[PDB]
């Protein structure tokens, strides 16, 4: 209260005001790099240059990539499935290990027709019933 | 037989272009980000390399008008509660073209002012050789750039903003080939795919621009140090440790191949410093590297005066002006608390003192990093106040960094005359 | 641009 208390003949009072200059966190040394990464397919590289939120890495180059929605329909030739028409190679990048020569065929539908077939092809079970013993 | 197909399945698309070429352009920036250091945050800005061409020429008297510019400079450095970036990458390969080499003017007139030293490398069409690999056929690159198609080049060697960029040779090989009994594809649990190959021989299969590893020690030199003297030279900085080399049995007896691109021999480590380039040799079969020149494009000049000509020695050197800049990233950061406070020519050159002072010295300390600790060997600071603008000033510091060991020439000899007690007449 | 080096790398 502004209209502060009527004063007694043993005021005390008790100071709990503290001045000085506040503190300053130390400035972690950012490093920019600038290359063609989405070759034009991201969200924030379809967009124009004048605003393109530029991104941290906070937690990894796996996540920060999922962020991005990196995909990609180019064509190629093929050698799985039925009909005409060249296999279309059409999934977004999740982690760096998309690349892989395996989490493609896990991805590309038309692959893992094959793949299905030597989860269970395979999986004939030729020495368990090969093995009778009487 | 199903092997059979996805052998040729998989390996139609991994060997297609577009799809290679995101790889390249990802495991290059797996790359920078792997060591995850306790204060230092990368960030990324994916941009085609014709969207800044078309930027910087369209700005180049206006740089300050240019958009890129204008998320570096004033977006984060300039303005109050922004994070300011340093030492940028360039993912790029730039030629001796007279376009490329107005990428390097922008970028460099943006650099020089945000003080961020950027980093790139060079493709092999610089030397006018179609094969990088055979760089080590030319005698000497100063004899080279005498030749009148490097005049343009020469001219921006003599730019001030060349101080800032600093140009990498070499590529290091970011992925090894996929083969059964070497690197096999981690299948899956079921799914039988480790029996898989590739399809590579001579000098094709993905490379990444030396320039990575040369940002990557940067970082290290701030983790552990806290300046960038700690980027040169195997026993301090750049070294490099376990690359991804490559093997193969064509008919011997798996034949290592390489890690670098190019194995640079001695004089070749030297020839190219005086270019203004950084050249990432190897160590023969070692699987390794160092970075022994760290020097920007800048012109090294000559002169007569003794003193003068040591000047553009250590201009020249990036990794001062590495150190340099982080005065700046203190100046223009910090001071910044006291914009109104009363202070006096007496006063900035206190604050501005006292912090620096920590990192100067003359004594040296026992091993490379527990001595790069200090850059500077000494530094003045004369601020003074202007007339007219009251509350206005005016500073100009110097600052003599450690000099960097940088060669030496020795004459060896049998005198015979040191201990005359033993050849001499008096006997 | 024809990928006479693709089609003529076909590897079974």
């Amino acid at each position: 209260a502004k209209n502060k208390i009527p004063n007694s003949r043993l005021m005390i009072n008790y100071e709990t005001n503290v001045d000085g200059v506040l503190k300053k966190k130390e400035l972690p040394y950012r490093v920019l790099v600038v290359g063609d990464l989405s070759k034009g397919r991201s969200v924030d590289a379809k967009k124009e240059f004048a605003d393109r939120e530029v991104r941290r890495v906070n937690n990894g180059v796996d996540r920060v990539l999922e962020e991005m929605n990196i995909s990609f329909d180019f064509e190629a030739p093929n050698f799985v499935s039925k009909d005409p028409s060249n296999l279309k190679v059409n999934y977004r990048i999740e982690s760096v290990k998309d690349f892989r020569p395996d989490a493609v065929a896990k991805k590309v539908p038309e692959i893992r027709a094959l793949l299905e077939m030597k989860e269970i092809l395979a999986s004939f079970a030729k020495d368990i019933e090969n093995n009778r013993n009487l | 037989v199903i092997d059979k197909l996805i052998d040729l399945q998989v390996n139609s698309i991994i060997s297609n272009d577009e799809f290679r070429a995101l790889e390249q352009e990802w495991l290059k920036v797996q790359e920078v980000c792997q060591e995850d250091y306790d204060n230092v945050e990368v960030s990324i800005l994916d941009v085609k390399k014709e969207e800044l061409q078309y930027d910087f020429e369209r700005n180049l008297y206006d740089i300050s008008s240019s958009d890129f510019f204008k998320k570096v400079y004033v977006s984060e450095f300039d303005q109050y509660g922004g994070e300011p970036y340093g030492a940028i990458l360039g993912l790029y390969n730039f030629e001796n073209t007279t376009n490329d080499i107005i990428w390097l003017t922008g970028m460099g007139m943006v650099a020089k002012n945000s003080h961020a030293p950027f980093i790139a490398s060079i493709d092999k069409s610089f030397f006018g050789v179609k094969d990088l690999s055979e760089i080590t056929h030319i005698k000497s690159f100063e004899a080279l750039l005498e030749h009148p198609r490097y005049k343009e080049w020469n001219d921006f060697r003599n730019l001030d903003v060349a101080a800032y960029i600093g140009l990498t040779v070499g590529d290091f090989m970011l992925r090894q080939p996929y083969n059964p009994e070497n690197n096999p594809v981690q299948y899956k649990l079921m799914e039988g795919f480790n029996e898989f190959v590739d399809y590579d021989k001579n000098e094709s299969y993905l490379w990444g621009p030396a320039s990575i590893h040369l940002v990557k020690n940067m970082m290290r030199s701030y983790d552990k140090t806290r300046w960038f003297q700690y980027i040169r030279g195997v026993e301090s900085g750049g070294y490099v440790k376990n690359l991804v080399a490559c093997v193969y049995d064509n008919k011997g007896i798996l034949e290592t191949k390489s890690p670098l691109n190019v194995l640079f021999a001695d004089y070749m480590e030297l020839s190219l410093a005086n270019i203004g380039l950084i050249p990432f040799v190897s160590e023969k079969g070692t699987s390794n590297a160092c970075f022994f020149s760290v020097n920007s494009a800048k012109k090294v000049e000559e002169f007569v005066d003794g003193f003068d000509s040591a000047n553009s020695r250590l201009i020249a050197n990036l990794s001062y002006t590495m150190c340099i800049s982080r005065i700046s990233h203190y100046i223009k950061c910090v001071i910044r608390d006291k914009i109104g406070s009363i202070v006096d020519v007496e006063s900035i050159q206190k604050i501005l003192s006292d912090w620096i002072s920590e990192f100067v010295t003359t004594v040296y300390q026992p091993t490379p990093l527990e001595m790069a600790r200090y850059p500077f060997r000494n530094v003045s600071i004369e601020v003074k106040t202007i007339p007219g603008k009251p509350g206005w000033y005016s500073c100009k510091i110097n600052v003599i960094p450690h000099i960097q060991f940088e060669g030496m020439n020795t004459t060896m000899t049998i005198d015979t005359r040191l201990e005359p007690e033993l050849f001499g007449t008096n006997n």
